[PDB]
């Protein structure tokens, strides 16, 4: 029953800049996790161990944090980063998701 | 290449029971978990449990203690989940999920199925 | 001797007498005493490692001689203990490790991988349950006037017995190995806030663990959540537990069914007749907010009083209010609860003192003032009547010889007289032995006598020391000495 809550629940980003997106815990977790999900796609694992990148995902992508507070930034937003990108732990049963962050490109 | 083939999309009325299976191909079955997700329409993703196919150990999450059971198919490779009782709010799309048979910093979900729309509808 | 007119005396009138005093109130009650815990957590745990021994032996012509032996134990991995160990009861015997920032491989018997049975060790007194992989040595053939290495790797697994002080941080094993880690680490249920000295790859958790028994085969029922830590020469795992129901810093001591508690002015004061101790509290409760991983006090507590209340006070007494806790001189945390009869309804650590005999002088002390002043008191109460008593008879005998009784009052030999008070101014042959009689009660008391305490002590401080075996100290001072009695620490060439 860890809630995780995650802003900002929309997030716009120009091409080019550095974005930043947060998971806030309940309670300390272990280690945070971060999958993204396109539309009518299945999600894909992005970050885990709060640091380490996942298979083929950009070096542009970060994760940061401890505790009850986490981070997942972009370094230069490209077009294809535009998904939903959830937080996840599994600390405590039952396992449970954040709410999700949505990347909007501007163009 | 690791690939987990879902069933496919299902109608079913309410009251009724349905099956989900989650095909394996590409790993061996036995040293890996597989877990259950569920994705209702605009919202955000549910744990429902686990099946270790090689000890049989089952946790699952107390909200779905009455609607989901968990099964393997030691020979086909598959893993079954049992939807019991459907509702209207049992409506979403069903993931399967591989993970290690272990905790460990490296232990995510890796591997994830195409996904099931199952829609309780008449 | 003259007559008698002007200075005239009265006899002083009853005197006010002392009133028995007071008597102490005393609440009945039940309670149990907590003391510092000083035995440290114990926990059942396996090792799992291997023996790698690799030899050089010079052959000669009628002899041959080892050049060196090299020995290492080397952890299993968490593959392994898994796979092989627990699923088969079969270890593979090749080890492949990390010594010294490399990564070595070391094949038993410079053959090929084959899984091996583990088989239980030989038998010793007191030891705990182990089983390997092979008893011999493996060591190379002879061909002459070479050099020549032979590999041997026998996997180990043993139970052994662990355990852990305060703050529980680190454990150690009855071999002698140090865990940096403490034995609640773990990445579920909070349990990461706890310590670890090692990286996050070298720890693992796995739940729904089935131990399967080494020696019957038989795979247990119920699961557990099974802790495996690689160290650089051992794998050791344990099971699980949460830190709060598995850790006290408070034992418990005794449970006492008559506890009285009576005020002594800003303080309590709690004695026992069957332990013939008293302790002295403040009044004010101890919070058990304030003890550092205290969760067995208030369990043990309760469990305590209603069993005692059930074999000694169901019928005859109530009790009122909750258990109450006090910290009292010395180190003692008492839970207390109060009792009444059925005829009267209407953080920090404590340290305790290794000595409890000043509670035991403090009640014996008290045992005999309390008796000493209550007959000493009634003895006040009953001379004072005895002596108002008398007046009686004195004011009789002074109207009928005047001269003997203020003779005996005032001081002096006095003449007297009397007109409602005693007017007074001063004032053959032989047979000194004439048979006498005694109107006098006889009174014999003796004094006590002056008693001398020697020195008594069953064991001293050196006989404590030398009742073990083997004193650390004493092997390592001769052991470091062996270099400078039978070598030549000095000479070069």
């Amino acid at each position: 029953q860890i809630v995780l809550s995650q802003s900002p629940a929309i997030l716009s980003a120009s091409p080019g800049e550095k974005v930043t997106m947060t998971c806030r815990a309940s309670s300390s977790v272990s280690y945070i996790y971060w999958y993204q999900q396109k539309p009518e796609s299945s999600p894909k694992p992005w970050i885990y161990a709060t640091s380490n990148l996942a298979s083929g995902v950009p070096g542009r992508f970060s994760g940061s944090g401890s505790g009850t507070s986490y981070s997942l930034t972009i370094s230069r937003v490209e077009a294809e980063d535009a998904a939903t990108y959830y937080c996840q732990q599994w600390s405590y049963n039952p396992y449970t998701f954040g709410g999700g962050t949505k990347l909007e490109i501007r163009r | 290449e690791v690939q987990l083939q879902q069933s496919g999309p299902e109608l079913v009325k309410p009251g009724a029971s349905v099956k989900i299976s989650c095909k394996a191909s590409g790993y061996t079955f036995a040293d890996y978990t597989m877990h259950w997700v569920k994705q209702s329409h605009g919202k955000s993703l549910e744990w429902i449990g686990y099946i270790n196919p090689y000890s049989l150990f089952i946790d699952s999450n107390q909200k779905f203690k009455n609607k989901a059971t968990l099964t393997v198919d030691n020979s086909s490779y598959t893993a079954y989940m049992e939807l019991r009782s459907l509702t209207s709010e049992d409506s979403a799309v069903y993931y399967c999920a591989r993970f290690p048979p272990y905790y460990g910093f490296d232990s995510h979900f890796d591997y994830w199925g195409q996904g099931t729309a199952l829609t309780v509808s008449s | 001797p003259p007559p008698t007119g002007a200075t005239v005396v009265q006899f002083e009138q009853p005197r006010p007498c002392p009133r028995a005093p007071d008597g102490q109130n005393y609440t009945e009650g039940i309670a149990v005493i907590f003391k510092e815990n000083i035995a440290p957590y114990k926990f059942k745990a396996t090792m799992y490692y291997k023996d790698v021994t690799v030899s050089q032996v010079w052959f000669g012509h009628r002899y041959s001689q080892f050049m060196g032996i090299f020995e290492d134990r080397a952890p299993v991995p968490f593959e392994e203990v898994i796979d092989k160990i627990n699923a088969r009861g079969v270890c593979r015997s090749t080890a492949k490790y990390v010594r010294n920032n490399m990564e070595s491989t070391a094949f038993h018997r410079d053959d090929d991988e084959s899984d091996m049975k583990l088989k239980p060790a030989k038998a010793a007194t007191r030891t705990s349950r182990g089983w390997h992989t092979t008893d011999l040595k493996y060591n190379p053939s002879r061909i002459e006037a070479f050099h020549r290495y032979g590999t041997t790797v026998n996997c180990i697994v043993e139970e052994v017995e662990a355990r852990s002080v305060y703050p529980y941080d680190e454990f150690v094993l009855a071999t002698g190995d140090f865990v940096y880690m403490s034995p609640f680490y773990g990445y579920r249920d909070g349990a990461h806030a706890e310590h670890t000295a090692y990286a996050a790859d070298r720890f693992r958790q796995v739940d729904g663990y089935y131990e399967r028994d080494l020696s019957t085969g038989r795979r247990a029922s119920t699961p557990a959540t099974r802790n495996l830590l690689t160290t650089p020469k051992f794998t050791v795992g344990w099971d699980w537990a949460p830190k709060r129901p598995s850790v006290c810093t408070l034992t418990k001591w005794q449970e006492v069914d008559e506890m009285l508690r009576a005020e002594y002015g800003p303080s309590f004061r709690f004695s026992s007749s069957a332990l013939s101790t008293t302790f002295t509290t403040n009044r004010t409760e101890y919070a058990l907010s304030r003890v550092d991983l205290g969760d067995c006090v208030g369990r043990e507590a309760r469990e305590a009083v209603d069993r005692i209340f059930l074999r000694r006070y169901n019928g005859t007494h109530v009790k009122v209010g909750q258990v109450q806790y006090y910290l009292a001189t010395g180190g003692f945390l008492i839970a207390y609860q109060p009792l009444l009869s059925n005829a009267l309804v209407e953080v920090e650590r404590i340290k305790t003192t290794s000595s409890v005999e000043f509670a035991r002088l403090q009640f014996t002390y008290d045992h005999i003032q309390r008796h000493v002043n209550d007959m000493l008191g009634r003895i006040a109460i009953a001379w004072c009547e005895l002596q108002n008593h008398e007046l009686t008879l004195w004011n009789e005998a002074r109207k009928l010889n005047p001269n003997a009784i203020a003779s005996a009052t005032v001081g002096r030999r006095v003449s007297a007289r009397m007109l409602g008070d005693v007017m007074a101014v001063s004032t053959q042959l032989g047979r000194a032995d004439v048979t006498t009689v005694s109107t006098f009660i006889n009174l014999n008391l003796t004094m006590l006598e002056d008693h001398e305490f020697v020195p008594l002590e069953v064991y001293t401080r050196q006989e404590i020391k030398d009742s073990g075996l083997l004193d650390y100290t004493e092997v390592q001072r001769r052991n470091q000495l062996h270099a400078l009695r039978f070598a030549d620490i000095d000479t070069v060439i």
